[PDB]
């Protein structure tokens, strides 16, 4: 989900772009500004919300010990989904 | 005689690189002319033996 | 459990001494 | 004034001086010590280079990481000049040749390229422009060097009206072609009077001209403290160097007297004490060794 | 407490305590403290006038024979008025034992050099001159050994900063490596790591 | 207040040792300018020696000036024997260091340092 | 033109000779030197590239700074660099030579040998492997291969 | 008068006072690799201070790791598990092979025998493959830690160590064929650098520098650490105190290291490799990601580090260059208050001036070879 | 428990004296050394053909750093600063904030690869396997600042080398 400033410089996933009058753009002259174009905030929004039949769900991020520490997410709010604080996968109680 | 087997292994290296042209190709690009089993080729043309 | 271990009978004997094999003719024979 | 160009630090290598300099001709004799004195303050120095990048290697230890940006440029390419100057707040011109080549005569090096750099720096919004003429630049001069350098001074002044133009007399240093020319000539003695100026004095004058807002639109004449005749100067060079490539234009310039311009400001008006030759001639001419000082006028 | 705990050696503890009593009563003119750690290492804390008589004793006495000087060390402790703690580590090959001899000095009191006892000390206390500033009297050639030749200050003092006061670079104007005041592109990030909870109640100091 | 001396019992013996160290540096400066092929004069090096001696001129403790004489003898031994290079001799002349702002107003202009 | 082709072929010739006869002077300062000794060891064998083992400093073509550059040795490094005949190159090997490394915040360590000498190739690692050092030497050979000395001479 | 030669800048400065061919005075100027390691250790945790020890004697990495680990474990009043101790002795003797290959082959290379250098550095490359397979790094493994070792042996590593060790004695035999009976090698080493036993004790020498002079001292025998009292080996003892007996002692120590490695491969026990005190050694990653206590302990050990109880130890090992010591002072915090590093090469290079008197200038490079000097540990 | 290297008294009968005289005059051990050098002349050398052949490595190998992702594209790094706390060189510089969906993510993740000691304490301190020290060792640069990696470079190294990094972690995580 990369975009471009009016200077022609790409904006990173942080939101960093130099100003037009900033001299430090001269480091990219004849070279390139290395950005990663796989924005993690856009890719985790592409994941579907997991409908589970429990009140409390556990997430370890997949892979068992290859994921993150296993946390427990409450799903009592029906207004909001329950988001994992590590991996950003989100859960909803189906009732 | 086992020197004849050495010379035949050299000649079959020449034959196994597809003739003298491919032999000299791998000689000047690789500094190495020994033949191997082609394990694979990636999407770039790098061949793995 | 599965762990890096020696085999059941252990490993074979490993040489560790000097082996300078004493080759050549005698000093009488070399003159 | 943008926040990234506010000065910070104590003026050392990792500091921020707030100077973003594009130094054309930085791979030469003056550019060496100018990029040295800029990089030790913590300036952003853009070095456009024409030569092999190997020949720019000595410019790389002169500043902190990312403080010298090297980029290709061509003197007849305004796109490369604009590519080099559009982020800078000062552009220094040090482009020069003592001889004319097959591709570049004195009009290309001293008129066309300085007017191109000054015009492109004017239309890129560069605040400060420093141009280096010669003290003996005259339209009616006998040498093609000084004629084209006077014409280029006039064109730089008329296309960048706030340019600081600097007149050095004859710059001596370790990599000069003034004392090293006399020490390797082993042409004669005439009635020519010279006051040669030291290279660190010239560099301090250029950097004080960057920092002084009163130096905009001025014409400075950087001269040494002592005027010498040419004959006893050359004899002093052969005396210090322990001794018993040229062209006729260089001979016309060695036999051209360094004019006195009291109406122009000098090194003292930029806060620079002009170092005499006798303190620094040993430092130059120690290389030529396999002394009573010269008489001033 | 068997598998994860280091086993205590009570025999060596008792032997080193008896030998510490032995040294303390043979040399009461200089011995100030004698202590044995829980991992059985003997420390003889002495007055600095007895550097030569104690170390010559331990080198030459038939029940000591500490012939080897393993290491000679200073420790800077700025809260003491004698901030430097000179540490001798000695090895007896005859009795297969180690002893530590500790003394003290401030910045201005010279310690007597022990080169006449152990020639091994010749560089070590020379290092103590370079790193801490402790002068050793009657040293044969006392000078710097590890710092640069024009180095100002003594770096292993705890009020000496981690990066120094000067740094070097090549300067092409003077064609020379030059020393300038230190500027770091990234400051060393000081970490405050100490937990505010007491770790070891056995080492609790009595309050005011 | 009863401390152990280093070499000098009082300040007069200490001034004697200071004076002999100054004599030795004064004799050594021309040889140092010659063999390191320095670009300074003998007068300039002797002025630097006088500056380094006058920098410590406020000290009234005999042990401190004994250590100053000891460190000056160490620097002199590193100079006579060619253990220093030309760079170490020229570090006394802070030539590449720009002059610091001295008055209040220029220190106000350049930054925050008092 | 004709002269442009001639100076292009002569650039290719002299760049071939200089990259296929690189003679290194290795500053064996610290642990990296050991790994340089593994790049001369028979597995990697720098000598088959034309890269001789331990050329003398007055006939060497590249200075390999392999180890921590302290303040006490930086003038000796600069002196040996100044005594090298041109064309001289500098490979910085390992983290302490590159930027100070594990001793970056030390009072006695030069924060990268690029404060002292101009550096062509930075070889990262602590230590970089002998194969990574050989990679850096081959990258230096590729950098020499695209030099344009006579073409820039013909265009100036 | 007599000639003064300043042999400028491992790297060493030497100030020779020669009287023709003879050496009258040898003044080694050092500090060319002084990096202030043990001041940097005071601003880092114990785990953070560990990789500085790889870089002191940088041909004896895991031995210095072992000495620092033994010092910290002594102050922590904990002991490593038995398999960790056997891995430490196995890799300590692999490390001893590495260092004595470096010692003997560069000592032969500096004298002029350049070929067994190349022969033995391929074996040294295979042992660096062993380091890389066990830790991920060829040289600075950071593998032996306070509490044990960082990670267990990968499967199939001990078989490859066996395949190395089964063939390495023939490599020692052909090194010894090139050098030991060679009259040119004997003329450069037999009457060179003779140290008496009393002067070697008095000058703080250790290791082969004692044992070449006939002193029957080895810290793996006399003051034994991890499981060296459970392995059987001999201690080579010299008779003349010269360069040649110290050469033979290093060759026979390679023999005995192969012997110890065979015993370690046969007697490797099962079990864990860190101490099972999770307030010292970090827990496994599977239980760090499952247990609350394990995650807290992981967090605190990798940010604060373990607190070490206050006190000072002098912990020494028989490193391949000699007695390698750490005088470690803890104030109670999670960072060392003081860490003096005793290196053997420091006292050995201090004794260089006595060892070189009455010899030639070509003998001095042989004496600097027989004192196995790495200036990382000399200068810190 | 000890042995005497070089404590042999040579035999002084005429047989052994003549043996040593024949060794002295006829250069026997020198011909032995020439035989050993000739023996290595006819061995296959240990030289691999770099760059076409590579030195063998393990999946534990500590090379170029990379920031990894979950199998959804979400980056693993949750800005806990354990890697920069444990970093013995202080090579890691981290700044963080909540991003637009409230997630705890870094805005700065810098690794100075010229301070870095390549010891891998960051990857073992990392609770979520975010920072890894991957398998690449062939990343020499021509300029010093190309080895001052920001977060974009490290995430591109992760996206570049993940197919290899995940399989190396798969081979070794049961030892961790
Ligand atoms: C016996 C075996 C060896 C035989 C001799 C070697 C065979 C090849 C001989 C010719 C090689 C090419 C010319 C010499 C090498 C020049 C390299 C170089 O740096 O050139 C730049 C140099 C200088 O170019 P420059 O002017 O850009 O200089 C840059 C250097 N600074 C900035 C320091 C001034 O070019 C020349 O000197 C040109 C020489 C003539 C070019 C060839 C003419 C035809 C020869 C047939
Ligand atoms: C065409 C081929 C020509 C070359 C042929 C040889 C090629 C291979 C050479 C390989 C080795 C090269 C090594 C280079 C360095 C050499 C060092 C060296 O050897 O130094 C010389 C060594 C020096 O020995 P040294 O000094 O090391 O031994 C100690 C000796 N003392 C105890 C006395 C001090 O030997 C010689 O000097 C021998 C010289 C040659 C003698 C030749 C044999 C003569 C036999 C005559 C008959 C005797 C019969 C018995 C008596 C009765 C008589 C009636
Ligand atoms: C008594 C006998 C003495 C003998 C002395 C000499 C011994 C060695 C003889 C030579 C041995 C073989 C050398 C081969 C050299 C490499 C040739 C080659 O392939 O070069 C390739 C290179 C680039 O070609 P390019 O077109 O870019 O390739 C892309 C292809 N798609 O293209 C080029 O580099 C351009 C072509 C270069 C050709 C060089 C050939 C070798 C010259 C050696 C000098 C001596 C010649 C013999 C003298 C004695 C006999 C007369
Ligand atoms: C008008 C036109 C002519 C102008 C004047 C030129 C006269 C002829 C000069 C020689 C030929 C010019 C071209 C030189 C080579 C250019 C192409 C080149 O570099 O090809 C590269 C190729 C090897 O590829 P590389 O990149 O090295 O591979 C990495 C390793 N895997 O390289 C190779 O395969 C080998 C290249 C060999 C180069 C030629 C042989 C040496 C030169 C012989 C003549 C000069 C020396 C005379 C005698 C000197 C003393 C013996
Ligand atoms: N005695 C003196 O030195 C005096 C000099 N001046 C003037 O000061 C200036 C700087 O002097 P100095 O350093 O000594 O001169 P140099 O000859 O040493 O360097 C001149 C610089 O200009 C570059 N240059 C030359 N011609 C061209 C061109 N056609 N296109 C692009 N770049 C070019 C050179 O680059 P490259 O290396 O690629 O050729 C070099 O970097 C000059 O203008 C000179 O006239 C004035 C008074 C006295
Ligand atoms: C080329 C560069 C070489 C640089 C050489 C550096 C040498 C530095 C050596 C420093 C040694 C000292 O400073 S010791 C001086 C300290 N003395 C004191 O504090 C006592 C006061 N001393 C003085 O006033 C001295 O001037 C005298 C001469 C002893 C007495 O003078 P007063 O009487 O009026
Ligand atoms: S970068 Fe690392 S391994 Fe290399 S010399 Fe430095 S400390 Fe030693
Ligand atoms: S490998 Fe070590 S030095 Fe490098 S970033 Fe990770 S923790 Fe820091
Ligand atoms: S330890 Fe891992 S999750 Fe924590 S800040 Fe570092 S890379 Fe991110
Ligand atoms: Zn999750």
């Amino acid at each position: 989900g990369v975009r471009t400033s009016p200077t022609g410089e790409k904006v990173t996933h942080t939101g960093q772009v130099y100003d037009d009058e900033d001299y430090r753009r001269v480091r990219f002259v004849g070279r390139q500004k290395e950005v990663n174009e796989n924005f993690a905030i856009d890719l985790i929004a592409e994941q579907p919300v997991s409908q589970v039949g429990s009140r409390v769900i556990s997430c370890d991020g997949g892979g068992g010990a290859l994921g993150h520490p296993r946390v427990y997410i409450n799903l009592d709010k029906e207004t909001k989904t329950g988001t994992c604080g590590y991996c950003g996968l989100q859960f909803r109680q189906q009732h | 005689m086992e020197l004849l087997q050495v010379l035949k292994r050299g000649l079959q290296q020449v034959s196994g690189h597809g003739g003298l042209r491919g032999y000299l190709r791998v000689l000047f690009r690789a500094n190495d002319v020994r033949v191997g089993t082609l394990v694979g080729e990636d999407k770039y043309g790098n061949k793995y033996y | 459990v599965k762990q890096d271990m020696p085999p059941v009978g252990g490993y074979g004997p490993i040489d560790y001494k000097r082996n300078l094999p004493r080759r050549g003719l005698s000093g009488y024979s070399m003159f | 004034l943008h926040h990234a160009v506010i000065p910070h630090g104590k003026g050392g290598r990792s500091s921020v001086s707030g100077i973003v300099a594009t130094v054309f001709g930085a791979t030469g004799f003056l550019g060496r010590y100018l990029v040295n004195h800029l990089g030790r303050m913590g300036s952003q120095v853009i070095v456009p280079y024409r030569c092999e990048p190997y020949d720019t290697m000595h410019l790389r230890p002169m500043g902190d990481l990312g403080q010298i940006i090297f980029m290709d440029w061509n003197g007849r390419d305004k796109d490369s000049i604009r590519r080099a100057v559009e982020h800078s707040n000062v552009v220094i011109n040090l482009v020069g040749r003592e001889w004319e080549t097959k591709n570049f005569d004195f009009e290309d090096v001293f008129v066309k390229i300085p007017q191109a750099i000054a015009q492109v720096s004017k239309e890129a919004g560069v605040e400060k422009f420093i141009h280096i003429s010669h003290l003996n630049a005259d339209i009616k001069s006998s040498s093609k060097y000084l004629r084209n350098k006077a014409v280029g001074e006039k064109e730089v002044r008329e296309t960048f009206p706030e340019a600081t133009i600097i007149k050095p007399a004859d710059i001596f240093g370790r990599e000069d072609r003034f004392l090293n020319y006399f020490a390797n000539i082993r042409s004669l003695g005439k009635k020519t009077v010279k006051q040669p100026v030291y290279i660190v004095d010239v560099t301090k004058g250029i950097i004080n001209a960057i920092k002084d807002p009163d130096a905009r639109g001025k014409t400075f004449a950087f001269v040494g403290p002592n005027r010498y005749l040419l004959f006893d100067l050359v004899q002093y060079v052969f005396a210090v160097a322990h001794r018993p490539w040229t062209t006729r234009d260089k001979v016309e310039r060695i036999h051209t007297t360094d004019r006195t311009l009291p109406h122009l400001p000098g090194l003292e008006d930029l806060g620079v004490q002009a170092t005499p030759l006798e303190l620094k001639a040993i430092e130059v001419l120690r290389r030529h060794r396999t002394v009573q000082p010269a008489k001033t006028v | 407490t068997r598998p994860t705990v280091r086993p205590r050696n009570d025999v060596a503890h008792k032997q080193l305590s008896a030998f510490g009593e032995y040294v303390a009563e043979i040399l009461p003119k200089y011995v100030q403290q004698v202590q044995v750690s829980c991992f059985s290492e003997l420390e003889i804390c002495i007055h600095p006038d007895g550097v030569i008589p104690v170390l010559t004793f331990l080198r030459d006495h038939s029940n000591a024979q500490f012939k080897s000087l393993a290491d000679l060390t200073a420790v800077d402790i700025p809260t003491r008025q004698n901030r430097f703690e000179i540490v001798y580590n000695l090895l007896s090959l005859r009795f297969n034992s180690r002893i530590r001899v500790k003394t003290y000095t401030d910045e201005l009191t010279p310690v007597e050099s022990s080169v006449s006892v152990y020639k091994a000390a010749n560089w070590y206390e020379r290092e103590i001159w370079d790193m801490f500033g402790v002068f050793f009297a009657n040293h044969p050639d006392l000078r710097r050994i590890l710092t640069d030749y024009g180095f100002e200050g003594h770096p292993f003092r705890k009020d000496f900063p981690l990066s120094g006061y000067v740094e070097l670079r090549y300067d092409d104007e003077v064609k020379r490596v030059v020393a300038e005041p230190v500027e770091l592109a990234q400051e060393f990030r000081k970490f405050d790591l100490n937990s505010p909870w007491e770790a070891f109640p056995a080492y609790r100091q009595p309050p005011e | 207040t009863s401390v152990k001396p280093i070499f000098s019992r009082d300040m007069n013996e200490a001034k004697r040792r200071v004076r002999e160290l100054y004599r030795a540096w004064y004799r050594e400066v021309p040889n140092t300018v010659h063999l390191f092929q320095l670009d300074i004069s003998v007068k300039q090096g002797r002025d630097k020696v006088r500056e380094m001696f006058k920098k410590n001129a406020h000290v009234t403790d005999p042990r401190v000036v004994d250590l100053l004489v000891i460190k000056g003898k160490m620097e002199l031994e590193e100079t006579i024997n060619v253990w220093k290079q030309r760079t170490h001799v020229m570090r006394f002349f802070h030539e590449t260091e720009a002059p610091r702002p001295k008055d209040f107003l220029s220190k106000f202009y350049v930054g925050h340092d008092p | 033109s004709r002269g442009e082709y001639v100076v292009a072929k002569l650039d290719d010739l002299i760049n071939w000779a200089r990259r296929s006869s690189l003679w290194p002077m290795t500053f064996g300062l610290a642990c990296c030197a050991v790994e340089m000794m593994h790049m001369a060891a028979p597995r990697y064998d720098m000598d088959r590239f034309g890269v001789v083992f331990r050329a003398s400093p007055r006939q060497s073509d590249v200075m390999i700074v392999a180890g921590t550059l302290t303040n006490k040795m930086a003038p000796a490094l600069r002196k040996v660099y100044d005594q090298m005949p041109e064309p001289r190159y500098v490979v910085s090997m390992g983290s302490c030579a590159n930027g100070g490394g594990y001793y970056h915040y030390s009072y006695s360590v030069v924060r990268g040998c690029d404060r002292i000498v101009p550096v062509d190739i930075y070889v990262p690692g602590c230590p970089p492997t002998a194969e990574a050092l050989l990679y850096g030497i081959l990258q230096l050979q590729k950098k020499i291969k695209r030099e344009k000395r006579l073409r820039i001479w013909y265009r100036r | 008068s007599n000639l003064t030669l300043n042999f400028g800048p491992g790297v060493l400065r030497l100030v020779m006072e020669l009287s023709g061919e003879m050496v009258r005075k040898c003044d080694p100027h050092i500090g060319l690799l002084h990096r202030g390691t043990e001041k940097l250790i005071e601003y880092k945790t114990y785990l953070q201070a560990l990789p500085y020890f790889d870089r002191l004697d940088y041909v004896s990495m895991m031995c210095n790791e072992q000495a620092y680990s033994l010092a910290v474990e002594k102050l922590l009043n904990i002991q490593p598990p038995p398999r960790a101790q056997w891995i430490r002795v196995l890799f300590g003797e692999i490390t001893r092979l590495l260092n004595h290959i470096m010692a003997v082959t560069t000592h032969a290379l500096d004298i002029g025998a350049m070929t067994p250098f190349f022969w033995m550095f391929e074996e040294r490359e295979k042992m660096f493959e062993f380091y890389e397979r066990v830790s991920g790094a060829r040289m600075h493994a950071a593998y032996v830690r306070p509490g044990g070792v960082h990670q267990d042996l990968p499967l199939g590593l001990m078989d490859d160590i066996y395949e190395f060790s089964k063939n390495f004695s023939l490599r020692i035999d052909e090194l010894e064929e090139m050098l030991t009976n060679n009259r040119i090698w004997r003329n450069r080493t037999v009457d060179i650098g003779v140290v008496t036993a009393e002067d070697a004790l008095n000058y703080g020498f250790s290791g082969v520098m004692l044992r070449g002079s006939g002193i029957q001292w080895d810290l793996r025998k006399t003051q034994p650490y991890d499981v060296y009292d459970q392995v059987e080996f001999d201690v080579p003892i010299g008779s003349r105190g010269d360069c040649y007996d110290r050469y033979l002692c290093r060759v026979e120590e390679m023999r005995q290291s192969i012997r110890i490695i065979s015993q370690c491969l046969n007697k490797m026990p099962p079990g864990e490799i860190k101490v099972d005190d999770a307030k010292v050694s970090p827990p496994k990653r599977a239980e760090m990601k499952t247990s609350m206590e394990s995650l807290i302990h992981h967090f605190k050990l990798y940010t604060e580090g373990y607190q070490v109880p206050p006190g000072a130890t002098y912990t020494a090992i028989e490193a391949p260059k000699g007695e390698f010591g750490v005088y470690l002072v803890s104030d109670g915090s999670s960072r060392p208050y003081r860490c003096k590093i005793k290196a053997p090469g420091f006292a050995h290079l201090a004794g260089l001036d006595k060892m070189s008197k009455g010899h030639m200038l070509a003998d001095v490079v042989a004496i600097i070879g027989t004192q196995d000097i790495v200036f990382g540990e000399v200068d810190r | 428990t000890y042995k005497y290297v070089n404590l042999r008294e040579p035999s002084m009968d005429m047989k052994s004296v003549t043996d040593r005289a024949a060794q002295t005059l006829l250069w026997t051990e020198l011909i032995r050394g020439l035989g050993m050098t000739l023996s290595y002349l006819f061995r296959e050398p240990a030289t691999i053909n770099y760059p076409f052949e590579k030195g063998p490595l393990s999946p534990r190998f500590r090379g170029e750093h990379a920031l990894r992702r979950y199998p959804s594209g979400e980056e693993r790094c949750i800005a806990c600063k354990l890697c920069e706390a444990v970093c013995p060189a202080q090579a890691i510089t981290i700044e963080a904030e909540p991003r637009a969906d409230g997630s705890r993510r870094t805005t700065r993740y810098d690794i100075d690869m010229t301070k870095c000691i390549y010891c891998g304490f960051c990857q073992e301190a990392c609770p979520v396997d975010a920072i890894v020290e991957g398998p690449n060792f062939e990343f020499s640069t021509e300029t010093h600042e190309e080895l001052l990696y920001n977060k974009e470079k490290l995430l591109n190294n992760g996206d570049k080398w993940e197919a290899e990094i995940a399989a190396n972690i798969q081979a070794d995580y049961l030892y961790r």
